[PDB]
């Protein structure tokens, strides 16, 4: 008989492991690896050669953050794997320790961001096909699986196959318009500004103002401040004024534990309540290359799709990923989008001569019960169908053509 | 991780979560989690007939028939008590935890629930340990089909227990590296003054497999462990069972880590060859000093 | 220094 | 525009966060459901929605009499 | 005698003016750089930038002081010196592939551009319209035209090709000059005629050159062979097969002796014996120089111990690609200039070279 | 989304160089007229400062934007000196003696924005611009010394001295980082 | 080594009989400048492909042209382990084919590795040093693969000792 | 390639430059001045802290404080002031765009390099840094991979033996005895003649007297008996106010303290015996290669005739068959910096940085993992 396919959604800040056919990932670990690192001289490809069996003395996931004598490395940066040695070791413990899957009896469904270079896919195919020897692989785009995770929380008869998926993870934020089940790939947008940029901005804010934060935790604090006291503001300068004139109400206190002497430190959370998420509607706060808000990027995405599929795309904007769990994020997004759309419609009516008043475009932003792991569940659907075993790259295909079998994805033509 | 572990993580995690939700007094939610393990084992944790108060953990194995033989459930019964119930349709063993009658110290039953496969294996294996302890020669010797193309022939004598693994790997690269990993397996007895006699053979099957249906062929390797009464006593048989159980999976695991090991040496040698090529690029006369980003220096 | 010598 | 709340805090453990946050009043560990039934139900409901979206849209087959009618 | 390295990138082609005080080179890009001899050092005086692709042929007419440049943009330009700047006049070549070589005629009334379109373009002037026009010689050619050299009677034209053949066409233009006088090559000379076609079928022809008197045509092949066809002997071919790497350029320093160079980076000398009809390896012209070694500093020792864990005994460190005659003409030469793919420019001397080696006799 | 520009340009506003000589509600001497409405350019600049320091693109639209740019650049200099003080009665003296200190004006070395600021055309315009900038500096320091210092402990509040490292488009009236 | 000395001398002498490259613009397309041995567009700019072999299964195929040389190497592979290691090693060499300027991201069918030296590599980089690099690769590849094999054997022994120690 | 600032910043004098040159771009004494009198002339502009050469020129009205003492940073505010003056005034370069290669003496407290990393990452926001050991850079500058470096700076002296690149970390001998102790000793012994320098502004005068007149005697007792029996060694130096002083016997008594610290009331052995002990702690098969590769550095080894003294002293302690070479180049004072520029200009060194990202996630405890 057949065994369920393994689903491994490898994200920059968190990896979701499971067996296809379930409702939620069996494991959600941090995407980090603790290896023994010491003071050495020479290149990186030369000091990584470990004598004996010392290359198996490493940990991953939750067990890699606890280890205080190991060095913690993150192999994935901005969704693109920058280190393949650490990624191979991470994958081998993901398969042989957590999933406990024999990699020769299970099809694998990995994930990727839209702008993953083809050489990354070729290296992933080389790893899964020659090292782990999987009978089949399928590298699906991350946000396109997040659409089929909003159907579990919406009433019957309004579970559509058309919508704009906004996936904001730890390292990348991408916008994918799906229409009737077909990924409109030539309209996908991809911005490397995401949760971790918010965490760097927040720690730089805290470090310029607060005192008493242990250095070795200056990041771990900026996550607990970001994922707890952060919201979205309707206006920036008005919020600065609201904090200045009535600071006794808007300024909160965060009390953490210094995990060396177990003492407690206390800091004041002020402007970084609303300046964190604001790098979504002002990306220049974290990366001066991008200057375009997320509402305008979504509007460009939808306005580039075919005409008669623009009106349903506005109706089912599905959020996904952790970085979209900010209070009143969807509300401000929908407000800006409604402003843009109504202004465009009124301009078109005025240019027409003033005879017809067209239907106001319904704009809706869908928050659902599965956002934190909306991608994985989507995979758990796709990798549970029969047709799945018809779209995978069989081992024969790799043995015949080579890793170049995995070189194409729906973002580029030919 | 060098040695594979015997306890499954998903079972322990799910059952501990359910027991924390039940002990705090929250209302129980549904659960339906199906997954797999090594050697083609299939687990299913669900509820019996939508009854959200009972959790049934079922397991389907490959040694289907050897566990149904009389006396192959002594260990399972002894360890699981009243949790052992009739198998769920399609599966082979099944435990049933009532979330309202859970005894105190919920850590022990979860630690023994994560080792369901190890316990099903040790139950069909301690039969011969006992056949040898009780001082009886010629006791029953069988072939556990612990996989689908590989076998484990167990035999119990008056003074020893012989375990013959008939093993074969699926992939060609894995076969070629496994020939080495199995040839070099007798060089391990130099690491300990007390290790079971290990014999390797791939020219011809041993004389134990001439009356039995253990898998034989010209692509199969035979690894014979001779466990003596210092490895099968009532105090060191747990470790022996764990090792004999996870031997094949451990060999497969390390065969698949050997490649990720070799890749580092290959990268090192690639860089060493690039350094020999670099002697061909004529050194520039003057370089423009840049910044960490790569922009012009903007100053002297 | 802290103990021994000044620095 | 819309007013904000100063005293809102969704304290959650990192392990609680990995599943969901108190900013979405339903997120977290959900009740396990059958996935194939959901898939087929979504397929059928999308088919039914497409049928009515076609019926309520402009119809080229409107002037041939019968159920279509005469222009 | 000297060696000057203008740049580290190859030099495609170079050209000197009448009094050999200025040189026009190609820096391996679209521009043409005109340097001037100022005492002992060189100083760039002009930059000519009109081409779209890198120039592959420059030629400087001595008497009229007009430069002609052909490049890989399928175009040709004639630069004239207005006051202080060189202004270009575009020539319509009508080719559909990259040009390869250009050569002024001896009388500076027309110029030949060999291109990779399997044609030769004889360009001349139309003062009735101020129109640089061109005619085409394209019949027996089947590949790129690599090298050109004109007969001293302003009509015949030697052309080497990548079709393994050296040919002698007749570039007579009946609207800029009179009917030419009969030469030992043939009495019938209409435009596009074929007076001579070598019998070789191996190796491309990198360089052709007419004699000083226009009675002998010599050429070099990638087959390592140097050949000479004599017209006073029923167009007889004398070949010499060398045992070194091939040659790329050659010239006539006398009516009897040739100076070639190529992928060896040093000039060699050949001689022709008319009383027997056979070439003789006169020998290497350059004396093998001993390149001084330098002690390494600590910054350079570690820089090339981390990064990488002269071999050649001539002036040029890369193959020599073009040889020109500086002073003395082709009847009795005294200085020849070589430019190669190392950006260097070696001004040689025949007297000093003959003095340094006494085993070296110039026929 | 664009930064916060000033909305005080009027078609009858006079120009000095190419900066809007906007009226200011102050007591110091200067060539700028007196304001009757409750908001001058300095109040607007102090209102928009905390937000304008985070943006990294600022399109100059009119001359009032150039005046607001100057004042936003000078608040960053006031903050550097107010960070060291420990009493509002000392902050006021520091702000006075800083406003007196002559900073570079358009068209001189040290001014960060000579490219996008039209220098004076003669000597009279030079003098008027000097006096105008001095008045702006004095009044900005005076108004800011009441914002930075909170009355609970009478020392610079950490909510204003955290913007010492934040530079408006990485420009400053002082030296390059000194 | 000393058993490859005549084979390597012949290969080196054939390498610097080719590698006498020149600049050349294409004939079958307007302004492209492409290596003439890769496109095989014109049959007049292609020299004879010469093979130099030490035995039946170790060889070098050299394909010359007017502005490019393609050198394909078929390396010694004695058994299956050496075949696997040679494949993986050549693959890890191809991965960095922009640091090796003369390398080729895919070997010619039938051969283990392939170098493609155009004329820019002989104008901007030392020619004799490129010849030396090719000959050094051919000298040392067998030794490095044998050391890989010994490393695999040592790994197998260490794994066996790590298992049989717990009993 | 990338341009990386190399900031030696040892005790005594800070020498900063760019990686790839042959000499530090800016060398200035690492001092911080503070006015000690009232300001009465308002309107001329005043500052409350002078740094470097400006503090040296105005030393008449300042209290010069060294932020580093005996190789350890003891006042971090003045250290930040020194670094700010180095970045924005001497080099005039933005520090948030270039890597920084700082140096530290061996066997210093870990809190020193920890706070150094924290300052360089949280104050100046350098994108990457690296903390190297001074003697290793000194060996780089000498262009050899074997030898014992004997670096005698202004606040600390230390020897490091290295063989084929493998530095022996169990034979590194440190000794808190350097130019500042010698300057204080000269201040002490200058009283017996009749001159009294007692304020921190005159210590600079004493340091100039030392580094212009003092030298090392080849045979101490012979030179003492000579200068005590004839006025042929006395030299006259002019103070910055016209006074002239004459020093005789003192000239070689100041540096002699380096070879016998019993003058300063210390128990430790001289620098020659320290180097010999460091050598003798290494294995027997490499000592012969160390003896012929002794390297000096630091500005305290610039005394006339110290190479000959060191050779004559080591030769008396080493077997009569070992050849003792004292490789003292005439650019010894800048050697520690010159080796730095060599190091930061290497290709593989880009893989040894401490990237700002790597620190943002691990705090100051990363320097002990990325830098030995
Ligand atoms: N409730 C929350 N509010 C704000 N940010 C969050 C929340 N939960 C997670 N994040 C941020 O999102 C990132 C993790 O989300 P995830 O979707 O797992 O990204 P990835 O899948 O790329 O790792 C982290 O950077 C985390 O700080
Ligand atoms: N040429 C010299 N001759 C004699 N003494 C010198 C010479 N140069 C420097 N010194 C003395 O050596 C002392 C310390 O050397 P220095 O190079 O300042 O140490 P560091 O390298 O740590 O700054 C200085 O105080 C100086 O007076
Ligand atoms: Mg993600
Ligand atoms: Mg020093």
């Amino acid at each position: 008989g057949r065994l369920p396919a393994c689903v491994v959604d490898c994200g920059t800040g968190y990896t979701k492991l499971g067996y296809a056919g379930n409702t939620e990932p069996q494991f959600i670990i941090p995407s980090c690896i603790a290896i023994k690192e010491s003071a050495k001289v020479g290149d990186q490809a030369q000091r990584r050669v470990m004598k004996g069996v010392d290359d198996l003395d490493f940990f991953i996931g939750d067990e890699a953050i606890e280890k205080p004598t190991y060095a913690t490395k993150w192999p994935i940066r901005h969704g693109i794997v920058e280190d393949w040695d650490l990624m191979e070791r991470f994958m081998e413990q993901v398969i042989f320790k957590y999933l406990r899957a024999e990699p020769e009896d299970h099809y694998f469904l990995l994930t990727e961001p839209p702008l993953n270079t083809p050489e990354n896919r070729e290296y992933t195919a080389e790893i899964m096909f020659e090292s782990f020897n999987v009978p089949g692989l399928y590298i699906a785009v991350q946000a396109v699986l997040a659409l089929a995770a909003s159907w579990t929380s919406r009433q019957v008869g309004e579970r559509t196959l058309t919508g704009t998926v906004i996936d904001s993870g730890d390292g990348v934020t991408h916008v994918i318009p799906v229409a009737e089940g077909y990924v409109i790939g030539s309209c996908i947008k991809h911005i490397p500004i995401a949760g971790r940029d918010i965490t760097y901005f927040i720690q730089q804010l805290l470090r310029d103002r607060e005192v008493g934060i242990p250095p070795e935790q200056s990041l771990e604090t900026a996550k607990a401040v970001k994922e707890r006291y952060s919201y979205v503001c309707p206006d920036l300068v008005k919020e600065f004024n609201k904090y200045d004139t009535d600071g006794s109400k808007w300024i909160k206190q965060y009390t953490g534990i210094n995990a060396i002497s177990k003492k407690e430190f206390s800091i004041d959370v002020g402007y970084e309540r609303f300046l964190g998420p604001e790098i979504f509607f002002h990306p220049e706060f974290a990366n001066p290359d991008f200057t375009q808000p997320i509402s305008e990027v979504v509007d460009e995405v939808i306005q580039n799709c075919p005409i008669d599929v623009r009106r349903p795309l506005y109706k089912n904007i599905v959020l996904s990923g952790g970085s979209t769990m900010f209070r009143d994020f969807g509300r401000r997004l929908q407000r800006d989008l409604k402003r843009t759309v109504d202004a465009r419609l009124k301009l078109s009516e005025e240019l027409s001569g003033g005879r017809l008043k067209p239907k106001p475009i319904d704009v809706q932003v869908i928050t659902h019960h599965m956002q934190r792991y909306a991608v994985w569940f989507g995979g758990s659907m796709l990798a549970s169908t029969p047709e799945f075993y018809q779209v995978c790259h069989t081992k024969k295909d790799y043995e015949e053509i080579g890793p170049s079998i995995c070189r194409h994805n729906p973002v580029f033509g030919v | 991780m060098i040695l594979l572990e015997v306890n499954n993580r998903i079972i322990e995690e799910t059952l501990a979560l359910k027991f924390e939700n039940a002990a705090a007094g929250n209302k129980p939610e549904a659960v339906e989690v199906t997954f797999a393990d090594f050697d083609g084992v299939l687990y299913h944790i669900s509820n019996p007939n939508g009854d959200k108060t009972k959790v049934m953990v079922s397991i389907s194995l490959k040694f289907y028939k050897e566990l149904q033989a009389h006396g192959a459930d002594e260990l399972l019964k002894r360890v699981y008590g009243s949790f052992l119930v009739n198998p769920e349709s399609g599966y082979n063993v099944s435990l049933l935890y009532d979330l309202e009658n859970l005894p105190a110290s919920k850590d022990s039953i979860v630690h023994q629930a994560g080792m369901l496969k190890r316990n099903c294996f040790a139950s069909v294996f301690e039969k011969y340990f006992q056949f040898q302890e009780e001082g009886k020669e010629g006791e029953n010797r069988a072939v556990i089909h612990y996989r689908d193309d590989e076998t484990m022939y167990v035999e119990s004598k008056k003074d020893r227990v012989t375990v013959v693994f008939s093993t074969v790997f699926k992939d060609d690269d894995d076969v070629v590296i496994g020939k080495v990993f199995m040839q070099e397996f007798k060089e391990g007895r130099r690491a300990s003054h007390t290790a079971p006699q290990v014999l390797f053979s791939h020219r011809e099957p041993p004389l134990e497999l001439k009356d039995t249906d253990a898998a034989v062929g010209d692509n199969i390797g035979y690894i014979t462990f001779v466990l003596f009464p210092r490895h099968t006593n009532a105090s060191a048989r747990d470790n022996t069972i764990n090792l004999i159980h996870t031997f094949r999976d451990y060999l497969h695991y390390h065969i698949k880590c050997s490649k990720a090991y070799i890749h580092t040496r290959m990268r090192a040698k690639t860089s060493d060859f690039l350094k020999v090529l670099n002697r061909a690029r004529p050194d520039a006369e003057k370089k423009e000093m840049k910044t960490i980003t790569g922009k012009t220096f903007s100053s002297r | 220094w802290x103990a021994x010598c000044p620095a | 525009d819309w007013e904000t709340d100063p005293d809102f805090v969704n304290d959650v453990s990192e392990k609680e966060q990995r599943w969901g946050a108190k900013t979405v009043q339903g997120s977290g560990h959900q009740e396990h459901i059958n996935i194939h039934k959901l898939r087929e139900n979504v397929f059928q409901e999308h088919q039914t929605l497409k049928e009515k979206e076609l019926e309520t849209g402009p119809k080229a087959s409107h002037g041939y009499g019968g159920k279509f009618g005469v222009e | 005698m000297a060696y000057h390295s203008f740049l580290v990138e190859p030099i495609s082609c170079h050209a000197w003016n009448k009094d050999r005080t200025q040189i026009a080179i190609c820096p391996n890009n679209h521009e043409v750089h005109i340097y001037e001899k100022s005492g002992a050092k060189w100083t760039k005086v002009h930059e000519l930038k009109e081409h779209n692709g890198q120039v592959t042929g420059i030629d400087w007419a001595p008497e009229s002081n007009r430069i002609v440049t052909c490049g890989t943009d399928r175009n040709a330009y004639v630069w004239t010196l207005k006051g202080r700047t060189w202004k270009p006049t575009l020539v319509i070549l009508r080719i559909n592939r990259a040009a390869r070589c250009v050569r002024w005629a001896p009388n500076e009334n027309k110029f030949a551009v060999g291109s990779g379109s399997r044609v030769i373009s004889i360009c001349y002037f139309e003062q009735e319209n101020d129109w640089w026009v061109c005619k085409h010689i394209k019949k027996p050619i089947r590949s790129t035209v690599l090298s050109l050299d004109w007969h001293p009677n302003n009509v015949l034209l030697a052309a080497g090709s990548c079709d393994f053949k050296c040919r002698i066409f007749s570039a007579y233009i009946k609207e800029v000059e009179e009917r030419p006088a009969p030469t030992p090559w043939g009495s019938k000379m209409p435009f596009g005629e074929l007076m001579f076609e070598s019998s070789s079928s191996c190796g491309w022809v990198h360089g052709v050159c007419f004699s000083a008197s226009g009675s002998r045509v010599a050429w070099v092949s990638h087959d390592s062979t140097v050949c000479l066809a004599d017209a006073d002997k029923k167009m007889a071919v004398a070949t010499l097969a060398s045992e070194t790497l091939p040659l790329l350029a050659l010239t006539f320093i006398t009516d009897n002796s040739l100076v070639a160079a190529g992928h060896d980076c040093f000039p060699v000398l050949f001689t022709y014996d008319a009383a027997a009809g056979m070439l003789s390896f006169g020998g290497r012209l350059d004396v093998p120089k001993q390149s001084s070694q330098r002690g390494l500093t600590a910054r350079e020792r570690f820089q090339n111990l981390d990064k990488k864990a002269a071999g050649l005994d001539s002036l040029h460190k890369n193959s020599v690609s073009q040889i020109s005659v500086l002073s003395g003409g082709k009847a009795k030469c005294s200085q020849f200039c070589t430019t190669g793919m190392d950006g260097g420019m070696s001004i040689w001397d025949v007297k000093s070279l003959e003095s340094a080696l006494k085993d070296l006799k110039i026929k | 989304m664009p930064a916060y520009h000033s909305s005080l340009m009027d078609p009858d506003t006079k120009l000095i160089g190419n900066m809007a000589l906007l009226p200011i509600r102050s007591q110091f001497k200067g060539p700028a007229p007196r304001e009757t409405k409750d908001t001058d350019i300095v109040d607007e600049a102090i209102y928009y400062f905390k937000a304008n320091v985070f943006f990294k693109n600022y399109e100059i639209k009119n001359e009032a934007d150039r005046t607001l740019i100057y004042i936003t650049l000078y608040i960053s200099e006031c903050l550097k000196k107010l960070q060291k003080c420990n009493s509002k009665s000392q902050g006021e003296k520091e702000m006075y003696t800083l406003g007196i200190t002559n900073f570079p004006i358009p068209g001189e070395p040290g001014f960060p924005l000579n490219a996008i600021y039209a220098k004076p055309a003669n000597k009279q315009e030079d003098e008027v611009m000097r006096a105008y900038l001095q008045q702006l500096r004095q009044e900005t320091g005076l108004r800011l010394c009441e914002k930075v210092f909170d009355p609970q402990n009478d020392k610079p509040s950490k909510w204003w001295t955290c913007f010492v490292k934040r530079q408006f488009m990485n420009k400053s009236l002082s030296g390059p980082g000194q | 080594t000393a058993t490859l000395r005549p084979y390597l001398s012949a290969v080196r002498a054939t390498l610097q009989a080719a590698l006498c490259l020149e600049n050349f613009s294409s004939q079958v397309v307007e302004r492209h400048n492409k290596p003439e041995v890769e496109v095989r567009s014109s049959k007049e700019l292609l020299l004879q492909p010469v093979t130099i072999s030490r035995n039946e299964k170790e060889k070098v195929l050299i394909e010359g042209s007017i502005n490019s040389v393609r050198v394909s190497i078929a390396v010694k592979q004695a058994d299956e382990i050496e075949k696997i290691l040679c494949h993986k090693f050549m693959r890890f060499m191809m991965m960095r084919a922009e640091n090796f300027f003369i390398l080729r991201r895919k070997p010619v069918e039938g051969y283990d590795i392939s170098f493609l030296i155009t004329n820019f590599h002989t104008e901007q980089m030392y020619k004799h040093k490129l010849v030396d690099f090719v000959i050094h690769f051919m000298e040392e590849i067998d030794k490095e693969i044998s050391e890989m094999k010994l490393s695999v054997n040592a790994r197998a022994r260490i794994v066996a000792e790590e298992f049989l120690k717990n009993f | 390639d990338i341009a990386a600032l190399v900031v030696d910043n040892g005790s005594g004098m800070c020498k900063a430059g760019f990686a790839g040159d042959d000499a530090p771009r800016a060398v200035f004494p690492s001092i911080v001045g503070r006015p000690r009198h009232q300001g009465v002339m308002v309107g001329m502009g005043q500052k409350d802290s002078y740094v470097g050469d400006e503090a040296q020129s105005k030393r008449g009205i300042l209290t010069l404080k060294y932020p580093i003492e005996h190789g350890i940073v003891t006042n971090w505010d003045d250290m930040e002031k020194i670094w700010h003056h180095t970045f924005y005034n001497e080099l005039r370069v933005a520090p948030e765009e270039h890597p920084v290669l700082l140096t530290e003496a061996p066997l210093n407290p870990k809190a020193n390099r920890e706070k150094m990393t924290q300052i360089m990452f949280e104050t100046f926001n350098t994108p990457a840094m690296y903390v190297a050991i001074q003697a290793v850079l000194s060996l780089y500058a000498s262009g050899r991979t074997t030898g014992i470096v004997m670096d005698s700076g202004d606040g600390v002296t230390h020897t490091v033996p290295i063989y084929e690149g493998y530095a022996l970390p169990h034979a590194i001998l440190r000794l808190d005895l350097a130019g500042r102790d010698l300057t204080d000793y000269l201040m002490k012994i200058l009283t017996e003649r009749g001159y009294s320098f007692t304020t921190t502004a005159e210590r600079e005068i004493v340091r100039d007297i030392k580094e212009k007149l003092c030298y090392v005697a080849l045979d101490f007792e012979q030179e003492m008996a000579t200068a005590a029996s004839s006025s042929s060694l006395e030299k006259s130096y002019e103070l910055p106010d016209g006074q002239v002083i004459t020093i005789g016997n003192e000239r070689f008594r100041c540096p002699e303290a380096l070879f016998q610290p019993s003058f300063l009331g210390m128990e430790s052995c001289g620098i020659h015996e320290t180097t010999f002990n460091s050598i003798m702690k290494c294995d027997v098969d490499i000592r012969k290669d160390l003896y012929a590769n002794t390297v000096l550095s630091g500005g305290t080894t610039m005394y006339p005739g110290i190479a000959d003294r060191m050779q004559k002293e080591i030769t008396a302690l080493a077997p009569s068959t070992m050849k003792i070479k004292i490789i003292a180049p005439p650019e010894r004072k800048y050697s520690v910096w010159i080796g730095g520029s060599i190091l930061a200009s290497l290709s593989t060194f880009q893989q040894m940085w401490i990237s700002k990202q790597e620190y943002d996630e691990s705090g100051p405890s990363i320097v002990h993992r990325k830098c030995f």
